[PDB]
DNA sequence: TTACCGTGGGAAAGA
DNA sequence: AATCTTTCCCACGGT
C-alpha cells in the first residue's frame, strides 16, 4: 500500500518549524580532459556541503529511533554522471562539507559536457539519492589564440563567479586557491573561494558601494573581486594578461578560461596581488628591459582563472523517511501568472507526483514535463475567511510536494494583488 | 546595477 | 637513493 | 598550404 499523502496539518507543522536538508555542489564550469593513463584533476576541486538546520535535525530524529552516532552519519561518494569511471568517497566526518580533490575525465569519454554525480545515503544505509552538478565543458587543452566573444562559453561575464589558484613550477602538492577565512583573505591548500568579478568603469573610486557595468572581462579592465560567502572585497584591481612572467599592460582581448591572469592593485607603484606560502600580499613589478610594456611579477603573483557554477537541492521528509530517493530534486526558477488564475512553474526535475501547495492550500496541479507545470490558483477565501475579493495584498509561500509527503521548499512566494 | 561588498580587506605588504 | 606522479610546454596528428 | 584544435610526448621537481 502506497505510503502517506502529506496532510495539512504536517504542512502548517513544516511552514513553522521549516528545517530543510540542502546539498550544495560547488564545481568548475569546465575540465581539461586526461590523455592516456594520466590524470589531470579537476582545479578547483568540487565541494558537497550539506547545508541547513535539517541535517541536524533528522541526526536527532534518526537517532531518536535508535540509531548510533554511526548510523546517522551521511555518506557520500562522487563521481562522472553516467561514467565507467569509479566513484569516489568523500569524507564527511566532523564536518558539513568535503571536497573531492582527486576527480578527471579520461578521453575514453567522448561527451562535450558532463554532470558530476553526487550519491549520498545514512550510515544504517537508508537512502537520500543521487544529485547532479550543473553541466560541465570538456576541453582538449585552452587555445592559444584571443579569446573570441563568439565564443561566449569561454568567456567571463561580469558579475559571475571564478575561483582563482596558484601553482609553482607544475607541482600539484603547491596548489593554492584565493579564500577568506576568518575575515581576512588567504590562500588556502584545500579550501576555494567563488567570487564575484564585477566589472567596473574606469573612473569608479574606491568604496563598498559601486556601480557595477555588464559585459565581458577584458584585460586592462578595473574589477571588483567580492566573496559570494562573506562579501568581503579586494581593492579595486587591474585584471592583466600573464605572458611567461610578465603582466602586460596593454592586453585588452577578453579574458578566457584557465588563463594565467595578473591582479594589479589600482593607484599603487606596480603592486600586485601576490601569495607568498598561504599568506597574501601585495608584491611589487620590476619594470621589463627597454620593454615599457610589460612589467616582472613575483612567482605568487600569476593566477589561473576559472569560471565556477553552483547546484543546490533543498528537500524535507513532510510525512517522515521514505522508500524512494528524495531525488531527482525539482527546483524552481520562476512563476508566472496566467478564466481560472493558473500560476505556471518553471525549473528542473518536476514529476506528475508533485503538487503545488499555497501555504498549507494544496491546488490542483497540471503536469506538463520536467520543465514547466501548471496549477490553480486557490481562491483568496482560502487564505481570507469574509473576503469575496482581494481586499489587501497577501503572500504566501509556494512549494512542491510529492505523494509520499517530501516537500521541497522554493524560494518564491505568490501574492494577491488588490483588485483594483 | 550596483553591488554592496561588506568589507574592504586591506592588502598587507612584503 | 630509487620509483613514481601531475603538470605545462612542445611535437605531432587531425580537421 | 596553412592554421587552429586535438592528441601524444616527456622532463621538472614534487611525494
Ligand atoms: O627558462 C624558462 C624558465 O625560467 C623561469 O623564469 C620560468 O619559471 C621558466 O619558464
Amino acid at each position: 500500500s502506497p505510503p502517506k499523502r502529506l496532510t495539512r496539518e504536517a504542512m502548517r507543522n513544516y511552514l513553522k518549524e521549516r528545517g530543510d536538508q540542502t546539498v550544495l555542489i560547488l564545481h568548475a564550469k569546465v575540465a581539461q580532459k586526461s590523455y592516456g593513463n594520466e590524470k589531470r584533476f579537476f582545479c578547483p576541486p568540487p565541494c558537497v556541503y550539506l547545508m541547513g538546520s535539517g541535517w541536524k535535525k533528522k541526526k536527532e530524529q534518526m537517532e531518536r529511533d535508535g540509531c548510533s552516532e554511526q548510523e546517522s552519519q551521511p555518506c557520500a561518494f562522487i563521481g562522472i554522471g553516467n561514467s565507467d569511471q569509479e566513484m569516489q568517497q568523500l569524507n564527511l566526518e566532523g564536518k558539513n562539507y568535503c571536497t573531492a580533490k582527486t576527480l578527471y575525465i579520461s578521453d575514453s569519454d567522448k561527451r562535450k559536457h558532463f554532470m558530476l554525480s553526487v550519491k549520498m545515503f545514512y550510515g544504517n544505509s537508508d537512502d537520500i539519492g543521487v544529485f547532479l552538478s550543473k553541466r560541465i565543458k570538456v576541453i582538449s587543452k585552452p587555445s592559444k589564440k584571443k579569446q573570441s566573444l563568439k565564443n561566449a562559453d569561454l568567456c567571463i561575464a561580469s558579475g559571475t563567479k571564478v575561483a582563482l589558484f596558484n601553482r609553482l613550477r607544475s607541482q600539484t602538492v603547491s596548489t593554492r586557491y584565493l579564500h577568506v577565512e576568518g575575515g581576512n583573505f588567504h590562500a588556502s591548500s584545500q579550501q576555494w573561494g567563488a567570487f564575484y568579478i564585477h566589472l567596473l568603469d574606469d573612473d569608479e573610486s574606491e568604496g563598498e558601494e559601486f556601480t557595477v557595468r555588464d559585459g565581458y572581462i577584458h584585460y586592462g579592465q578595473t574589477v571588483k573581486l567580492v566573496c559570494s560567502v562573506t562579501g568581503m572585497a579586494l581593492p579595486r584591481l587591474i585584471i592583466r594578461k600573464v605572458d611567461k612572467q610578465t603582466a602586460l599592460l596593454d592586453a585588452d582581448d577578453p579574458v578566457s578560461q584557465l588563463h594565467k591572469c595578473a591582479f594589479y592593485l589600482k593607484d599603487t607603484e606596480r603592486m600586485y596581488l601576490c601569495l607568498s606560502q598561504e599568506r597574501i600580499i601585495q608584491f611589487q613589478a620590476t619594470p621589463c628591459p627597454k620593454e615599457q610594456n610589460k612589467e616582472m611579477i613575483n612567482d605568487g603573483a600569476s593566477w589561473t582563472i576559472i569560471s565556477t557554477d553552483k547546484a543546490e537541492y533543498t528537500f524535507y521528509e513532510g510525512m517522515g523517511p521514505v522508500l524512494a530517493p528524495v531525488t531527482p530534486v525539482p527546483v524552481v526558477e520562476s512563476l508566472q501568472l496566467n478564466d481560472v488564475a493558473m500560476l505556471e512553474l518553471t525549473g528542473q526535475n518536476f514529476t506528475p507526483n508533485l503538487r503545488v501547495w499555497f501555504g498549507d492550500v494544496e491546488a490542483e496541479t497540471m503536469y506538463r514535463c520536467g520543465e514547466s507545470m501548471l496549477c490553480v490558483v486557490p481562491d483568496i477565501s482560502a487564505f481570507r475567511e469574509g473576503w469575496r475579493w482581494v481586499r489587501q495584498p497577501v503572500q504566501v509561500p509556494v512549494t512542491l510536494v510529492r505523494n509520499d509527503g517530501v516537500i521541497y521548499s522554493t524560494s518564491l512566494t505568490f501574492t494577491y494583488t488588490p483588485e483594483p | 546595477k550596483k553591488a554592496t561588498a561588506t568589507t574592504t580587506w586591506m592588502v598587507p605588504t612584503a
